[PDB]
């Protein structure tokens, strides 16, 4: 948090990438460093790679990796996933008559519509375009 | 994608423009779903997406109905909505599993080490060239692009003085301006979040940040404006690195009448010009679909081969010589004439980009050399048989092709009114049934009508200057 | 609720005031997430796309994503709709069917060239009734060894009706032609026809399973594809 | 046992002990490897003028030729023996005393003093109408430099004088560990190693880190050379 | 440690077993909060 | 093999009379005499 | 490896959020009916 994409390249993305450049099956590598301070690496494995043992393969590189990570970005955590390419369907929710509102809609898919369907065989990834109530406090700076 | 600092609301403007247009074609399409602050390259809320479901296939049988004819109408919105950086409707892969959008992926690398503004530098000049070559449509750099972004500056002698610390003020700054999940709420049995923020009005501006505070040690409190300051600058907000090595990734499409080898072609091509115009030590790299289709193109020639090879050498354990096999080897490329030719005057007759050297006319030629083959086979056994049996060879191999000409005519126009039914397909599907089709139809017809000549002639010949026994 | 977020006790002032949550700030149940506007039709809506997991039949997890979510309709707030804005899987079944149309257009269309050549109804039915048994058994070799059926299958099938009657065609052409030149008896005929017949049979169809058996070797994507013909291709000549 | 599933059931293990752990060890890092290659060949790197020293040139290698040398083809891994740089603030117990400072104070603004600002975004996204702006806010506020550290500030005296780092410790650059001395004939000298990766050929391997080697030495500092400790590749070759 | 089975629901169990989706062949979640302070949260998976 | 080390002998209460607290002792030392990485910074590009 | 005992299982599911107490109740009114049920036979609440 709080670097730049620059930072976050020579910092945290060359680092993690060069302890993956001896994978067994690594047909290439694809990164992303962001002024948001996100990094991102995509590997991508040739024909024949069994994907569950290649993803318990990086995992394996990346623990001596973290080390050399900067502080606040092991205390972020990392992240490893199986990745997929495209969506297989897009499934919309909507108020014909509009009885019911959006922030109700968006609620009722993340409280009782997502994890069942993420949680359904073959799914893999589930992603969601719409929001859930939380507890907002907005700060006034002079009343502070 | 819209330009460079682009605000939601200005986004959900274009999106609303964009929907308008696909709402109202109305006899190709059927629905809508889109997301503003979402894209696959990126999310800011600059960035946007749309997935439009077309109508019936069987609703949309007229050519202005039809899936080319939307995407180059709605390309015209590029022109139509001033706003946008590039509104670009785009038709999904052949195998969608293998990419999001066909098209070509390239990677412009730095090799030489020159720059980032030097690879932007080619990466426009690349731009340019393409937008001028007819052969192309749609090339568009992939990700983001470079932004004006609000520096601040923190004098930490000044902090010092007042008695400010710089992680505190962190602190004071993180929750204000950008969020803060603190701890969890229940709703209707469910753990939610607490969220920690300024309101609106206190973080939009840069002038803004003056109306924030923060405690000192001795617990006073101190104007942000004592201790720091900002200025505009310009920046990449991302970098994108490919092989270890940094990048630019440039899609598009190919034209309406070309193949997505020959767009390949073009862009190589257009790189090419990069050093004479005065930008060197660039590379590229091809990906996703356009790497593997230049790798399928390439096993091409080693396929050929070695099943040429594997025919040859089991003919001889079969039929103990080395002089038939090369008989039967030699009518092949009368076969593989008939294929080649039908695929490209199909092409230029149907105007089909599809119809060109792909996977399926791979598989085709090997169909062709095995019917080639085992129309050579028949003629040839019977008559190396005679030969064995006494008979002069110009009176057995002659015997033998009356004999066995019916059998071989059946069996080759069965193959071929076999695949008709692919080379005649209208489907969901049809371009690869074609590819395969014709391919095997010319080949059928050619065989037909010139192989069986020439399997004869090729007999004797061998025969004369190697004698039977 | 938020009226307990709002009675949140801050401070005291030397006065002795309670300052409480509400004096610096609004309180209001709003939103995880602001970044992104989701709408369908131009109207609100959110939505949930989905990702298939490697290894998986898009057609199976579809279906089974849709009997989630019967039963998840049952339980939904009166307003709730729900329609598919993308779904790739109707092309993929349609495209599925076509090429069942075409292998069966194929076999038709066979069984007229031989008997455009047989002229007998007798003739012309033992090489169509080889079809039958040469395309299920390897339909059934196949799955043996994990290859499902798919356009690429299927398009191998529809290559080999012409090729896998040609054994047969070969076969009966000559019994014809034997009767016909000596006017033997249909069990003479059939001894006499293989053993001239059994030469060409072994060629032929060596011939057509040794193009198909390279393919198989190639590896990478292209590899893929090419053993998905190989197998289906030498399995048919083999049956054949 | 397969060893990728081993390292991968010790490092899952692991993560039930860390809480437990130091919060100083924690924070260097714990690390989990397995068995495997042998070494291929170590190279050092040493200044034969003594122009460098050991710090240098281990830092040298690690930002530099640590990365170009694993995308060499058949580099499974490359291990460098050493560390980098690192800020040494050395406190003298006199100086300390003189302006009733301990080192724990010293070490309290050294926290504050050297942080990273993270703010946020202009735009915001619950944002107001008429909002035509998104920016990102970013803060430098770090210190990279041995003058920067020695400006710290400390206390006002009693006078008002100010006492800074500088007033009570030497600030330097140095070196990460001062434990091991590593020279190349009696000149000071770095070791990397390298390991070949699976399936493949070292001879070609070493080919290949000879031949980018000879790209990096162009861009050496002044004084550095570099030469082979360690190579197994002439057995090998002799052998075959 | 020293627990409601109430405050193991909602700061344990729940937080885990959110995370949990995206697992290859898995059939079913059962779970169970006590007053002794533990949570178990089982996962089965489908055959092969 | 052992070899000869040497150990400190903290008298609480002598220091109890002087009024100093046991952990700053304690803190003094480690850092003193033993050492303390505080935090990351960035030199060149990379954080040392 | 099964638990099950030859026994039905129903594991009755709040999916509406009703709360425990409700939840409860429900199981009650379920109890009831089965004991009735000739063809049911020693139906018993599961947990504590
Ligand atoms: C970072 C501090 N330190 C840096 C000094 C290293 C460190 O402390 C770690 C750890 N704790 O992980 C170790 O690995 C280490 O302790 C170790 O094991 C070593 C060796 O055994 C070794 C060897 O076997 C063969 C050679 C080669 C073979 C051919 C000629 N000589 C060399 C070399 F000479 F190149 F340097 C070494 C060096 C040390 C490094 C230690």
């Amino acid at each position: 948090p709080g670097a730049s994409a620059e930072t976050v390249e020579n910092t945290v993305t060359q680092i993690i990438e060069q302890q993956m450049n001896g994978l067994d099956g690594l047909r290439y590598i694809s990164s992303n460093s962001a002024g948001n301070g996100q990094a991102s690496i995509q590997l991508n494995f040739e024909q024949g790679v069994d994907p569950d043992i290649a993803q318990v393969q990086v995992q394996n590189k990346l623990q001596s990796a973290t080390a050399l990570l900067p502080e606040d970005v092991q205390r972020q955590g990392v992240t490893v996933t199986k990745s997929g390419a495209s969506f297989l369907q897009v499934i919309a929710f909507y108020s014909p008559d509009n009885n019911l509102s959006d922030s109700d809609i968006k609620d009722y898919v993340n409280s009782s519509i997502k994890e069942p369907l993420s949680r359904v065989a073959g799914v893999g990834e589930v992603q969601v375009f719409g929001g859930s109530y939380a507890m907002r406090i907005w700060l006034d700076p002079a009343k502070l | 994608q819209l330009p460079p600092n682009a605000t939601l609301d200005r986004t959900g403007k274009v999106i609303d423009t964009m929907t308008n247009f696909f709402m109202n074609e109305k006899d190709t399409v059927e629905s809508i779903f889109t997301v503003s602050g979402f894209s696959f390259t990126g999310v800011g809320q600059n960035a946007g997406i749309g997935f439009v479901k077309l109508k019936d296939w069987s609703k949309r049988t007229t050519p202005e109905t039809q899936i080319g004819s939307l995407i180059q109408r709605g390309m015209a919105l590029n022109m139509i909505i001033k706003d946008a950086s590039y509104v670009m409707p785009l038709q999904l892969p052949a195998m969608p599993e293998l990419g999001v959008t066909a098209g070509f992926n390239l990677q412009l690398k730095d090799s030489s080490g020159q720059g980032h503004e030097k690879l932007i530098a080619a990466r426009n000049t690349i731009l340019g060239l393409a937008s001028q070559d007819k052969r192309l449509v749609g090339v568009r750099p992939n990700g983001q692009e470079d932004t004006p972004q609000y520096q601040i500056n923190v004098d930490q002698a000044q902090a010092g003085a007042m008695g400010v610390s710089i992680a505190e003020i962190n602190n004071t700054m993180r929750i204000a301006w950008g969020g803060s999940y603190i701890n969890d709420f229940v709703d209707r049995g469910r753990v939610k979040k607490v969220y920690v923020q300024g309101d609106a009005g206190s973080r939009m501006m840069p002038e803004d940040l003056n109306k924030w505070y923060v405690r000192n040690n001795k617990g006073e409190m101190v104007p942000f404006s004592a201790f720091a300051t900002g200025e505009w600058t310009y920046g990449s907000p991302r970098l994108e690195r490919y092989n270890g090595v940094s990048s630019v990734n440039i899609q598009g499409t190919p034209a309406p009448g070309v193949s997505s080898g020959d767009a390949m072609k073009a862009m190589e091509e257009i790189i090419g010009k990069l050093p004479s115009m005065g930008l060197q030590g660039f590379d590229y790299e091809w990906t996703g679909l356009s790497l593997e289709e230049r790798e399928s193109g390439a096993q091409a020639p080693f396929l050929y081969a070695l099943s040429l090879l594997i025919v040859f050498l089991c003919l001889a354990a079969l039929y103990e010589s080395w002089s038939i096999p090369f008989s039967v080897l030699l009518v092949v490329p009368l076969g593989v004439i008939g294929a080649i030719v039908l695929t490209y005057l199909g092409m230029i007759i149907k105007g089909d980009p599809n119809l060109s050297n792909n996977i399926y006319f791979q598989v085709a030629i090997i169909a062709v050399i095995g019917l080639s083959a085992k129309n050579a086979i028949l003629i040839v056994e019977f008559a190396k048989e005679l030969q064995e049996k006494g008979e002069d060879l110009l009176d057995a191999t002659l015997h033998a092709a009356k004999m066995r000409l019916r059998p071989i005519i059946m069996t080759t126009l069965a193959f071929g009114f076999g695949v008709l039914p692919l080379a005649l397909s209208t489907g969901a599907g049809a371009g690869s049934q074609h590819s395969v089709g014709f391919g095997v139809l010319g080949g059928v017809l050619s065989a037909t009508f010139l192989g069986i000549f020439f399997i004869p002639v090729f007999y004797v010949w061998i025969r004369s200057i190697f004698k039977y026994k | 609720t938020p009226e307990q977020f709002k009675n949140i006790f801050l401070k005291n002032t030397a006065s002795g005031a309670e300052v409480r949550l509400k004096d610096v700030a609004r309180v209001e149940l709003g939103s995880d997430n602001y970044q992104f506007d989701s709408k369908f039709n131009g109207k609100p809506a959110a939505g949930l796309a989905i990702k298939i997991a490697t290894g998986a039949n898009a057609l199976d997890t579809a279906e089974a994503v849709e009997q989630r979510l019967s039963e998840l309709r049952k339980n939904y707030p009166t307003g709730l709709a729900d329609k598919l804005a993308y779904d790739t899987t109707p092309f993929i079944r349609l495209s599925i069917e076509s090429v069942v149309h075409t292998l069966i257009e194929a076999v038709i269309l066979v069984f007229i060239v031989m008997f455009l050549f047989l002229q007998n109804w007798r003739a012309t039915i033992i090489p169509t009734l080889a079809v039958p048994v040469v395309v299920l058994g390897t339909f059934a070799v196949i799955n043996i060894f994990g290859f499902s059926i798919n356009t690429l299958t299927m398009f191998a099938m529809v290559l080999a009706i012409g090729l896998l009657v040609d054994d047969a065609i070969v076969v009966v052409e000559n019994v014809e032609r034997v009767m016909s030149e000596d006017h033997t008896d249909p069990v003479t005929a059939t001894s006499r026809s293989m053993q001239q017949i059994s030469g060409a049979l072994v060629g032929i169809t060596s011939v057509l399973t040794a193009v198909f058996v390279p393919m198989a070797f190639f590896g990478g994507t292209t590899g893929v594809i090419y053993r998905q013909f190989s197998i289906t291709l030498v399995t048919a000549m083999v049956l054949s | 046992v397969d060893p990728d599933i081993a390292q991968v059931q010790v490092q899952n293990k692991l993560q039930s002990a860390t809480a437990l752990l130091p919060e100083d060890v924690q924070r260097q890092g714990v690390t989990v490897t397995k068995s495997g290659a042998s070494f291929l060949q170590v190279i050092a790197f040493y200044s034969p003028d003594n122009n460098l020293s050991d710090s240098d040139i281990k830092d040298y290698v690690n930002s530099s030729i640590k990365e170009p040398l694993s995308r060499v083809a058949g580099v499974g891994e490359v291990q460098v023996f050493g560390g980098s740089y690192a800020m040494r603030i050395w406190l003298d117990p006199a100086k300390l005393t003189s302006y009733q400072l301990t080192p724990s104070d010293i070490a309290t603004a050294l926290q504050a003093q050297n942080s990273q600002v993270a703010v946020g975004q202009l735009g915001g996204a619950p944002a107001v109408q008429g909002q035509v702006l998104n920016a990102t806010v970013n803060a430098q506020s770090l210190l990279q430099t041995p003058e920067q550290f020695k400006n710290i500030f400390l206390k006002n005296t009693a006078s008002g004088a100010e006492v800074r780092l500088k007033d009570v410790a030497r600030v330097e650059l140095g070196s990460d560990n001062y434990q091991f001395d590593s020279k190349f004939n009696g000149k000071p000298a770095a070791g990397l190693a390298i390991k070949i990766a699976t399936g493949a050929n070292a001879l070609d391997t070493a080919e290949a880190v000879e031949q980018r080697l000879s790209e990096l030495r162009k861009n050496y500092p002044t004084g550095l050379a570099d030469k082979l400790a360690y190579d197994t590749t002439p057995f090998i070759r002799l052998s075959i």
